């Protein structure tokens, strides 16, 4: 359960300034080891690009890979690159090891051979990639700190829809929100938000974003159904948390194609030396 | 690593277990060294993913994990004994208070575990480890699985509930509850309650000892995919089986061996039963028998 | 030295979750899939699914890092 999870305890950070710090640290700490070079924003542009790559992998995986695997994989890739440089471990490889570990942890039983049967290469590439995946699987797990269960927003999302259908006939059919709240969960997933707020807050912000995008103000759900008339500071703490997420999806810009091409060439080069 | 390997504690299907010491603390640990192009074994990832999310006195704590390549070593606290060894110790008396204490901890661990939407799916007396302070921990989370979202093969046969034996895919806490029922029966009888050699013979001994179910008892029994009609047995009255058991314990045992796994008492319902609150105190962990 | 059932008082940092047995009464089970007969005979109910979905929605909703 989230409220006593290793996710809450260790992987929901106090702000983006704490995120930027762990990343900017690890870039510096790479350089300190490498001298015994991408700048942090360029590692970030690449991690954005390879989290996209992880999403494309997970979306075409030939046994239909569940959203809770895909979300767990994407979370492993966000957590990995908080504390590790893309210049030590190539994000291409680590993305596969993310999907691999996530398949196993989420109990989506798929054998190694048909795991790498999904990779868009030759069979020599598939064997070599499998071997690299198995090389990094314990590394990944050590860097995830053995915090393997990821609380995705999708089950919270189901619960809010059940709760709304039951208790909030003001929103006559809550299921009309599903598409645009899913689209907003997908946008929240590209941001830092998974590292910053709870799965329920993300789920509810996505619901209330879709609510607001339909012009259906659900303020009475928060105040009346969720009982935050009783504690209006908890109502505003909630509203502040949700405001800040909508600002994260607002401030997020995709990594540019032409930009990523330079950073990729740099990345390849950082990997071919040393 | 930072571990000295002291003693081979045993080996089974997925791992070898060693009593080991970290070169870092006085505390002895149990390292479970997991054996083999699959990557890290799923039964190790099962214990890692679950025991990192569970913090309860009656669930085994994962201390550490380490390894190299596709091999891994899960580090746990060392538990001096287990319930199987207590049950099998012919010169150790299971007072009702001991039985209540073991049951209570088992149910507290299970209540927590089921609250966290996990089934152990392998309760049996040897998976009920006792620390030397007599806290029973559920352990061997290698088959444990989240529920409220499975497979019939789970639970070692003598503890395997009849809905598992009839091929139930989906189930909930009742598979653990029947296993608690079986472990309770064996705390009482000091031997396997239903020691059946096959899925057929486990269903036979179930229906022999407890009576064949009906659709009055188990509403949709017949819809279980490996269902076949047994001959009507009368069952043996639970006071003829458990003639030391008081009516409160028989009411417990009755609810623990209810054929309907829905009707079968949950760990919460079981803990709220009058059995646990009655006059023999569930023994303090300090005073449970060390075998 | 008697026992008394005290529930687990795990803080969820979220709304009140409606108790499992009340879900049918309160009308939440109108909004989850009915467990089929094989589900039921295995001991799996629509209430388990519902309860876990609601538990997860509410868990950590009010929690600030
Ligand atoms: C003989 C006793 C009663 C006294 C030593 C032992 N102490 C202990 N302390 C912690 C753990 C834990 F839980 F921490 F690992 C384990 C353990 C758990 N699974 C085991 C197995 P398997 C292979 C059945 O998984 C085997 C086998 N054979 C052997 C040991 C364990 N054992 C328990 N048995």
């Amino acid at each position: 359960m989230y409220h006593n999870s290793s996710q809450k305890r260790h992987w929901t950070f106090s702000s983006e300034e704490q995120l930027a710090r762990l990343r900017a640290d690890a870039n510096r700490k790479f350089r300190c080891k490498a001298v015994a070079f991408l700048e942090p924003h360029e590692e970030m542009t690449l991690c954005k690009y390879y989290e996209k790559r992880l999403l494309e992998f997970c979306s075409v995986f030939k046994p239909a890979m569940p959203r809770s695997v895909v979300g767990t994989a994407c979370m492993y890739f966000k957590r990995f690159y908080l504390n590790n440089s893309v210049m030590e471990y190539h994000p291409r490889i680590i993305m596969l090891t993310c999907a691999f570990l996530a398949c196993k942890v989420d109990e989506f039983n798929v054998s190694s051979p048909q795991f790498v049967g999904n990779l868009r290469e030759s069979p020599l590439g598939q064997e070599k990639a499998l071997e690299q995946i198995l090389e990094y699987e314990l590394l990944l797990i050590q860097q995830l700190n053995f915090h393997l269960i990821v609380h995705n927003p999708y089950r919270p999302f189901e619960g809010f829809l059940i709760d709304l259908k039951t208790r909030y006939p003001i929103l006559e059919n809550p299921e009309i929100l599903r598409k645009t709240a899913d689209d907003f969960l997908n946008r929240i997933a590209l941001t830092d938000a998974y590292l910053l707020y709870t799965p329920s807050q993300i789920a509810l912000t996505a619901i209330l974003s879709s609510a607001s995008r339909a012009g259906i103000t659900m303020e009475s759900y928060l105040s009346e159904s969720l009982m935050l008339k009783e504690n209006r500071t908890c109502l505003s703490q909630l509203l502040d948390i949700m405001k800040s997420m909508r600002n994260l999806v607002k401030k997020y810009e995709p990594p540019r194609s032409e930009e990523v091409a330079v950073l990729k060439q740099k990345l390849e080069r950082c990997h071919s030396a040393e | 690593k930072r571990y000295e390997k002291l003693d081979f504690l045993g080996e089974g299907q997925f791992a070898t277990v060693y009593k080991a010491r970290d070169k870092n603390t006085n505390q002895i640990v149990a390292i479970k060294k997991i054996k083999l192009k699959d990557g890290i074994n799923r039964t190790a990832l099962r214990e890692i993913k679950l025991l990192q999310e569970l913090s309860h006195p009656n669930i085994i704590g994962l201390l550490d994990a380490f390894g190299h390549k596709s091999n891994i070593s899960l580090v746990f606290d060392f538990m001096e004994t287990d319930l199987e060894v207590i049950i099998k110790d012919n010169s150790l008396v299971l007072t009702p208070s001991h039985i209540k204490a073991y049951m209570l901890m088992t149910l507290q661990g299970l209540e927590y575990l089921h609250q966290h939407w996990i089934l152990h799916r392998d309760l049996k007396p040897n998976n009920l480890l006792l620390d030397e302070n007599g806290v029973l921990k559920l352990a061997d989370f290698g088959l444990a699985k989240s529920f409220g979202s499975y497979t019939h093969q789970v639970v070692t046969r003598w503890y395997r509930a009849p809905e598992l034996l009839f091929g139930a895919r989906m189930y909930g806490v009742g598979v653990d509850m029947w296993a608690v029922g079986c472990i309770l029966a064996e705390l009482l009888l000091r031997v396997p309650f239903l020691p059946g050699d096959s899925d057929l013979d486990q269903l036979t001994r179930i229906f022999e000892t407890l009576g064949t179910p009906t659709e009055e008892q188990w509403p949709d029994m017949c819809s279980l995919p490996d269902y076949v009609t047994f001959k009507s047995f009368p069952g043996i009255p639970l006071h003829h089986i458990f003639s030391a058991a008081g009516d409160d314990l028989l009411d417990l045992i009755q609810g623990l061996f209810l054929f309907n796994p829905c009707a079968r008492i949950t760990a919460t319902q079981a803990l709220k039963m009058k059995y646990f609150s009655n006059r023999p105190g569930p023994t303090p962990g300090c005073q449970l028998p060390r075998p | 030295a008697l026992y008394e059932y005290q529930p687990l008082q795990i803080e969820t940092y979220g709304p009140h979750v409606p108790e499992l047995e009340m879900l049918g009464r309160l009308g939440y089970l109108n909004h989850v899939r009915a467990a089929s007969p094989q589900d039921l005979a295995g001991g799996y109910t629509s209430s388990l699914a519902c309860h876990r979905a609601l538990q997860d929605a509410f868990s950590g909703l009010f929690w600030q890092p």
